[PDB]
């Protein structure tokens, strides 16, 4: 206990981490998924 | 959860967490009469919050660890230095007395806070309201210039309106010699070194200037040293005050709620002592502040924000 | 119990909110139960405010009548009997 | 530990990396008068496929 | 019609031109105003009644509660100017030059 | 590598300044054509609709 | 104010300009533009000074005049034509007299003496909220008539904006009278681009908005009135000297920040269309308003001003004021500049 007032970054906010996290994960992923789906459509499309 | 409006809207307020004994009260004094024994036995027994007399190192003590800083970065004035030659070139003085208006100012604004945030009453000693007492006694003493009473009118021009009077304002009326044989008996060698002249400048200062300025707004409390030393007619005195004038009548939830916010972010709060009016006593040049900023940067624990600082234990600092 | 007493002891005290409110709430629902609701709009649509222009017919639709005083159309022996 | 110490050491030995790589990326793209300049018009050796790479 | 619309026209063009050359009374400015609101009021309805636009005449009724509306802050405003300096005079409001 | 690479390198990169150059001048023609005359999808500018029209019968007779 | 008054008034003020963009009605983009004068005049005369009245006065009646001139517009239009739509045969005199409101709405020269003012006396927050939010429906009105509108006249106004709003930006010491000048200078070029290509006068319009956004919260996390308040933001807050500096740049239009791609993109379509002399003005007179940026750079960041002693206290306390998206908005708007055909369209 070194600070007089207790920080209000003291703890990490752990719903702040786990919605920024599984966000960034869902982003990824839904990326990952519309890239190929965007290069099978092209391909399709294309006759490729 | 930080206070906000958003705790405002869930229901966070003042008048509901408010009670009888949530008053703002301030004791005041000459230098050496039963101010602080007071203020202690009147919040002991009122069940309220004491803050004692706001000096030099008490942004030092609320802020960080709580040790007391080096001088260089606490002000850099000496009360000591101020009581051995009070006219000095380099402007002790001045600076000694807008850091210690900054610092009731912060003890001010702390109070306030505590008292809207818990419902607490608060019983400080020497409140911003009764600085400029001590600002007119050294210029009619002159021991600081009339710019520097202007520029010290200025900021409290600036700050004062923003915050609320106190509830009840009690005062210890007291001789000049009574204060000198007290002064003497304390035994500080540098507080020998105070002239009566200076003593009666404080005392005309309160009864002409400070007095009034509270009657007609908050409930005045003027005590001797026998009605003082002994807190009990004094307390049954605030238990028997009625509170029918000032500004406090007409505050609701939202004003309770913007003064809750104004009052917590201690910026805004410490942003009009730091205007930039270049007095030669005041005005630190870009060297030595660049120095005392840096060297105040790695003072342990003060690098980083609270909170994210290893050095002092913080931990997940990745995480967060 | 605690919400009727509310309202018990405010009918008490000051009805003309009570009955401003009550009014407010029957305009508000009495449309929504009543049958004739739907007979208003029905008048409104038959009231003949302006000249029918007649069709000229090519014979291929046999809803429409030659003449008004026949069995086709819309009558209002409804709004008759209403 | 030595590789915490010094990893500060292969940041610009692997910018240097990528910018030939980059530069490889650039040759290979722009390759559409590859062995058609009429100045290095010549027929292709059975054993290579391009002039250059 | 058309000479009655010129002299419409005319009428708020001497309403305007009395809103932008000012006088000591920011109730009289307000009260050009107003001036070039019900001319502009008198020219759409008798633009709609003229052109038999049943469509359009709420666009008189619009304009007539908007510009109340926005009078009414108006006269607020004044209302704080004469409280604040005794008086509605605009000389008094010229201390953001500088 | 060789000259030859260098060379055709250059060749692609003229090329390609080149195309790029014929394209800028003939999209500065299409947008001054079509701004001067708007004919094709460009420089539309708007109109009322006519899906907004009342083509019902009316009261008078003479529309 | 309470909850229920400050979302009713932010609910206005964002649906006004919200109708004026949706509505194809001149009546509704006029009345949308008093939603948007009417709910923001209590949150200029939130404060409740002298200064606040009279800026909110000077505010209500210069708007109110210009609405006043836009519905005579609209009335003539309807009378003329029939509709409610400036569609392609409405008169030259309406037109014009349009532009003219709209300018006088915007605050852009000749018709800036109040932009300034307005500006100043207001918090720094309503100076945000006037600077970039309350030009994006004029901006809206005007960009859905450009075919129509007089070349000439929305030329003069536009070398004027920028000559006045570059004079006055070299002029003045207070900060919200810089921003307000910046903006009239800004708009000049805006409304210059306006006639020949109106997607670059909202890419600029964008650009003025993601640089005038961290301009003002870096005002506001001191309340640094003055060009001295900002010059000791070295003991306040040193690590924002950077951007400060980045970003006062880029309003200067400076390469390689993102800044200079809404002047150069305008000064190469306005040269598309032949007009180099007025090309070359404009870019003077933004030399002009780089110059008052580099001074104030200068004061800020480059050099390092005297200070006071209560800053020791004011380093002793902490602060968690800066939100979140002042960086995104400070990076946006200084490090875009290789995405410049991305940005354009
Ligand atoms: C590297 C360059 C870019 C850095 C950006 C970050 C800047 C920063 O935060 O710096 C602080 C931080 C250093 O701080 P620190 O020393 O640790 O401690 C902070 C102090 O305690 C803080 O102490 P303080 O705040 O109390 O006092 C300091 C304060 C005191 O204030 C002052 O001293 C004021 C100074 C005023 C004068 C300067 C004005 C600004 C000038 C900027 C340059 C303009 C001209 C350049 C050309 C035009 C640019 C548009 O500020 C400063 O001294 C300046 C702070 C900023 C310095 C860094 C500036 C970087 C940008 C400019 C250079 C790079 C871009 C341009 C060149 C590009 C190439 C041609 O910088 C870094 O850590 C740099 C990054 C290094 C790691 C990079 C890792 C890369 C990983 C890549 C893989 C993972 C990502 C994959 C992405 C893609 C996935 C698909
Ligand atoms: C062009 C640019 C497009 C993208 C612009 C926006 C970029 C992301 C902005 C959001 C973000 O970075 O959120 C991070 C923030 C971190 O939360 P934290 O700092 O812990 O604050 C909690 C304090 N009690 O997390 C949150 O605020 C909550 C978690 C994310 C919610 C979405
Ligand atoms: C047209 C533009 C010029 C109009 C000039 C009118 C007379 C004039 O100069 O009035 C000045 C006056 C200034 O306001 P005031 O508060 O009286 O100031 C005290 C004077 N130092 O202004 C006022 O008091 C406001 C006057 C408004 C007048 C509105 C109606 C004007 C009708 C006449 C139009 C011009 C006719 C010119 C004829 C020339 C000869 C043929
Ligand atoms: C397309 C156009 C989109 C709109 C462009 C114009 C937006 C203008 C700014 C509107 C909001 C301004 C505002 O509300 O200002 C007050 C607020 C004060 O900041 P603070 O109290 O710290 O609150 C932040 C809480 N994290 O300040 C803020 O919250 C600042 C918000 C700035 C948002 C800028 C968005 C730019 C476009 C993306
Ligand atoms: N110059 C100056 N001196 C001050 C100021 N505030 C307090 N002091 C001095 C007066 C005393 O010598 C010293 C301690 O303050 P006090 O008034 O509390 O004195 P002390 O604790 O000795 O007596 P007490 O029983 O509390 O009244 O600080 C101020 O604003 N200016
Ligand atoms: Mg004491």
């Amino acid at each position: 206990k070194f600070y007089v007032r207790e920080p209000v970054n003291a703890k990490p906010n752990w719903l702040a981490v786990g919605l920024s996290v599984g966000a960034s994960v869902f982003m990824w992923i839904y990326l990952i998924q519309t890239h190929n789906e965007d290069v099978l459509e092209y391909k399709r499309r294309n006759g490729l | 959860l930080r206070y906000g409006l958003l705790a405002a809207i869930l229901g966070d307020k003042t008048t509901k967490k408010l009670h009888e004994y949530s008053r703002v009260i301030t004791v005041d004094g000459n230098i050496c009469s039963g101010k602080n024994k007071l203020a202690k036995e009147i919040a002991q027994q009122l069940g309220m919050k004491h803050y004692p007399e706001a000096g030099i190192q008490y942004s030092s003590t609320t802020t960080g660890d709580g040790r007391p800083l080096d001088i260089e970065f606490s002000g850099s004035c000496s009360l000591e230095k101020f009581y051995d030659d009070p006219k000095s070139n380099d402007g002790n003085s001045y600076r000694l007395q807008s850091w210690l208006y900054a610092s009731r100012l912060l003890q001010y604004a702390d109070a306030l806070e505590h008292l809207l945030s818990t419902g607490q009453g608060v019983v400080l000693e020497r409140s911003i309201y009764s600085d400029f007492v001590f600002l007119e006694a050294m210029y009619n003493q002159g021991y600081i210039r009339k710019q520097c009473v202007d520029h010290y009118n200025e900021i409290k021009r600036l700050t004062l309106p923003e915050y609320l009077p106190p509830h009840a304002v009690i005062y210890i009326d007291v001789p000049v010699p009574e204060v000198q044989s007290r002064i003497q008996k304390k035994g500080d060698p540098h507080e020998m070194k105070v002239t009566s002249a200076y003593l009666q400048d404080i005392e005309n200062a309160y009864k002409k200037t400070f007095l009034p300025k509270m009657s007609e707004m908050c409930e005045v409390l003027v005590y001797d040293s026998w009605e003082a030393e002994d807190p009990t007619k004094v307390v049954e005195d605030i238990e028997y005050l009625k509170y029918n004038k000032g500004p406090w009548l007409k505050q609701d939830d939202w004003t309770f709620h913007y003064l809750r916010m104004l009052v917590q972010d201690k910026t805004e709060v410490l942003n009009y002592t730091t205007i930039p009016v270049y007095l030669p006593e005041i005005t630190i040049g870009a060297h030595q502040g660049s120095r005392i900023y840096n060297s105040f940067r790695e003072l342990p624990g003060r690098k980083y924000a609270p909170g994210y600082n290893a050095e002092v234990g913080d931990k997940w600092i990745w995480l967060k | 119990g605690r919400i009727s007493a509310f309202l018990k002891n405010a009918w008490a005290k000051e009805p003309v909110l009570v009955v401003s409110f009550s009014v407010w709430g029957l305009a508000i629902i009495m449309p929504m139960i009543s049958p004739y609701t739907k007979y208003a709009s029905m008048i409104n649509k038959a009231t003949p405010y302006n000249y029918p222009v007649p069709v000229r017919d090519d014979g291929n639709m046999p809803d429409v009548p030659s003449h008004p005083q026949d069995p086709l159309g819309p009558s209002l022996d409804w709004l008759k009997n209403l | 530990q030595l590789l915490r110490e010094h990893w500060v050491h292969i940041l610009v030995p692997a910018g240097f990396v990528f910018g030939c790589y980059l530069d490889r990326k650039d040759d290979e793209k722009l390759t559409a008068f590859r062995n058609k300049s009429m100045l290095f018009q010549r027929e292709l050796r059975p054993n290579e496929e391009v002039t250059w790479k | 019609m058309p000479s009655t619309f010129f002299n419409l026209t005319m009428a708020f063009s001497l309403s305007l031109l009395g809103t932008l050359m000012f006088r000591s009374h920011l109730m009289s400015t307000l009260l050009c105003l107003e001036g070039m609101v019900l001319s502009l009021f008198i020219m759409t309805s008798v633009t709609s009644l003229n052109s038999n636009s049943m469509s359009s005449m709420p666009i008189p009724i619009t304009i007539l509660v908007f510009a109340a509306c926005e009078a009414a802050v108006g006269l607020a405003l004044l209302v704080k100017v004469s409280n604040t300096y005794g008086t509605d005079y605009v000389q008094n409001l010229n201390l953001l030059q500088c | 590598d060789g000259p030859e690479k260098n060379y055709e390198k250059t060749l692609a990169i003229l090329q390609i300044e080149s195309e790029k150059a014929e394209l800028r001048l003939k999209e500065q023609e299409v947008r001054r054509l079509m701004r001067a005359r708007g004919d094709g999808p460009w420089y539309q500018f708007p109109t009322p609709e006519k899906e907004f029209i009342d083509h019902s019968p009316k009261a008078t007779p003479d529309n | 104010m309470n909850p229920i008054t400050l979302a009713i008034i932010y609910f206005t003020i964002f649906l006004g300009p919200v109708i004026t963009m949706s509505s194809t009605n001149l009546m509704l983009m006029w009345v949308g533009l008093e939603f948007s004068l009417l709910a923001i005049i209590p949150m200029l005369i939130n404060k409740k000074n002298p200064r606040s009245t009279e800026a909110a006065t000077k505010y209500f009646v210069t708007q109110a005049t210009a609405s006043m001139i836009i519905l005579l517009a609209i009335v003539l239009n309807y009378k003329q034509l029939g509709t409610w739509m400036f569609q392609q045969q409405t008169n030259g005199l309406i037109l014009n007299m349009t532009l003219m409101a709209l300018s006088m709405k915007l605050g852009l020269a000749p018709f800036h003496f109040w932009l300034p003012e307005v500006t100043q006396g207001i918090p720094l927050h309503m100076g945000l909220i006037l600077l970039t939010w309350q030009k994006i429906a004029p901006l809206s009105i005007l960009i859905q008539i450009y075919p129509l509108l007089n070349s000439t006249i929305i030329l003069m106004l536009a070398i004027t904006s920028i000559f006045m709003g570059a004079w006055g930006g070299l002029n003045q010491t207070q900060m919200r009278k810089i921003m307000a000048y910046s903006s009239i200078a800004h708009m000049g070029w805006m409304l210059a681009i306006l006639p020949y290509n109106p997607s670059l006068t909202l890419l600029n319009l964008m650009i003025y908005i993601i640089l005038t956004a961290p301009m003002f919260m870096a005002l506001m996390l001191n309340n640094s009135m003055t060009i001295n308040s900002i010059s000791l933001l070295w003991n306040k807050t040193p690590a924002m000297l950077t951007m400060i500096s980045l970003m006062l740049l880029s309003l200067g239009g400076l390469p390689p920040l993102t800044g200079f791609l809404p002047k150069w993109i305008i000064i190469t379509e306005l040269m598309k269309n032949n007009c180099l002399i007025m090309a070359t003005l404009m870019a003077m007179m933004a030399l002009l308003n780089l110059f008052f940026y580099t001074r104030l750079i200068y004061s800020t960041s480059l050099t390092m001003f005297p200070t006071n002693n209560n800053s020791k206290m004011m380093t002793h306390q902490t602060k968690t004021k800066p939100n979140l998206m002042f960086s995104t908005l400070a990076i946006m708007s200084t490090m875009t500049l290789p995405l410049a055909p991305q940005l354009i369209t």
